[PDB]
DNA sequence: CAGAGGATGTGGCTTC
DNA sequence: GAAGCCACATCCTCTG
């Protein structure tokens, strides 16, 4: 599916959950599917450097995530400052049919 | 007017109606978005009422049709056992499977409204 | 506002442009013309028919008939066409008994809106 | 102000 | 390769 060839968010984003040396800017919140976002403006900042979109922030980046909802690719944690989680038993429906 | 002069003629002369003369593949066309288990019951429940959302699949053509002037001869889903059994473009004109919710059907020209119709001018 | 035939010429409507993006706000709100006499409160539906996808969804599908004329606050086409591929919507008159006028090659309906390629 | 969300242009990418 | 997709980009909007 064009998540291998072409780079997404879910996909980027995790390349920096799983790698230690970006706890800088985020990491894993407990056993169950969850995340916190350090330092949000350089979070996008990245995303910017690797989308080629200088202008973004987190605001944009942000928006992106939250049409994610509908679709059942990953959800909110309420109330929490830059707290979302996965919807894994979704993605792999998301990669494959039933 | 409600109908076009020559009506019998559009009939078997417009390329629209001779290609619906025929039995094509139709499908329920109602409640796209929900699952097998409801649109089974919405359609059946419909059916009895007298109405629903066909279309034939081939050509495209959707409608809305109404069993009527419950009814017997218009809604019949004793015929066998599974399945159930207006004015177009200004011509009078009159199965589906209850688990698949897909069959054939066809158009056939009214000559008894047609007459009525025309009457009416 | 600018009118079309049907293939029922007892019924007209709006000019629905050549090619447009899957569900956006139409350019010219959609009209429904009554030549014959319709009692002012009529339903009136519509159903995109095309070989693909035989049923689009839609949204704001129905409309209410008022002083001979249907207008329909905001229809939208969400269920898209194909490549080159355009509905023959149908158009419904929920009366005793109920009228239905097709009309071929309505809009081409994609993801995007036409742009300067 | 973060957070859900309608609208609408954008650019990379498969499909005729 | 324009013609359909695609998955964000940019945007301004409310309301708890
Ligand atoms: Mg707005």
């Amino acid at each position: 599916m064009p998540g291998s060839g072409q780079i997404q968010l879910w996909q980027f984003l995790l390349e920096l959950l799983s790698d230690s040396s970006n706890s800088s800017c985020i990491t894993w919140e407990g056993t169950n599917g969850e995340f916190k976002m350090t330092d949000p403006d350089e979070v996008a900042r990245r995303w910017g450097e690797r989308k080629s979109k200088p202008n973004m922030n987190y605001d944009k980046l942000s928006r992106a995530l939250r049409y994610y909802y509908d679709k059942n690719i990953m959800t909110k944690v309420h109330g929490k400052r830059y707290a979302y989680k996965f919807d894994f038993h979704g993605i792999a429906q998301a990669l494959q049919p039933h | 007017p409600r109908v076009v002069p020559d009506q019998r003629s559009k009939f078997e002369n417009e390329e629209f109606f001779r290609k619906l003369s025929r039995e094509c593949e139709i499908k329920y066309t109602g409640f796209r978005d929900r699952p097998h288990e409801e649109r089974q019951a919405r359609f059946q429940n419909a059916c009895r009422d007298g109405r629903s959302e066909i279309a034939f699949v081939a050509t495209g053509t959707n409608l809305s049709l109404q069993f009527f002037p419950p009814s017997r001869e218009y809604v019949d889903l004793e015929r066998e056992a599974g399945k159930v059994y207006m004015i177009l473009n200004g011509v009078c004109v009159i199965w589906i499977d209850l688990q698949r919710l897909d069959g054939m059907g066809c158009l056939e020209f009214d000559e008894e409204r047609a007459q009525q119709e025309d009457a009416l001018a | 506002a600018e009118l079309v035939r049907t293939d029922s010429p007892n019924f007209l409507c709006s000019v629905l442009p050549s090619h447009w993006r899957c569900n956006k706000t139409l350019p010219v709100a959609f009209k429904v013309v009554a030549l014959g006499e319709v009692p002012d409160g009529t339903v009136v539906t519509v159903m995109a028919g095309n070989d693909e996808n035989y049923s689009a969804e839609l949204r704001n599908a129905s409309a209410v008939m008022k002083n001979q004329v249907a207008r329909f606050n905001d229809l939208r086409f969400v269920g898209r066409s194909g490549r080159g591929k355009s509905f023959t919507l149908t158009i419904t008159v929920f009366t005793n008994p109920p009228q239905v006028a097709t009309y071929h090659r309505a809009i081409k309906v994609t993801v995007d809106g036409p742009r300067e390629p």
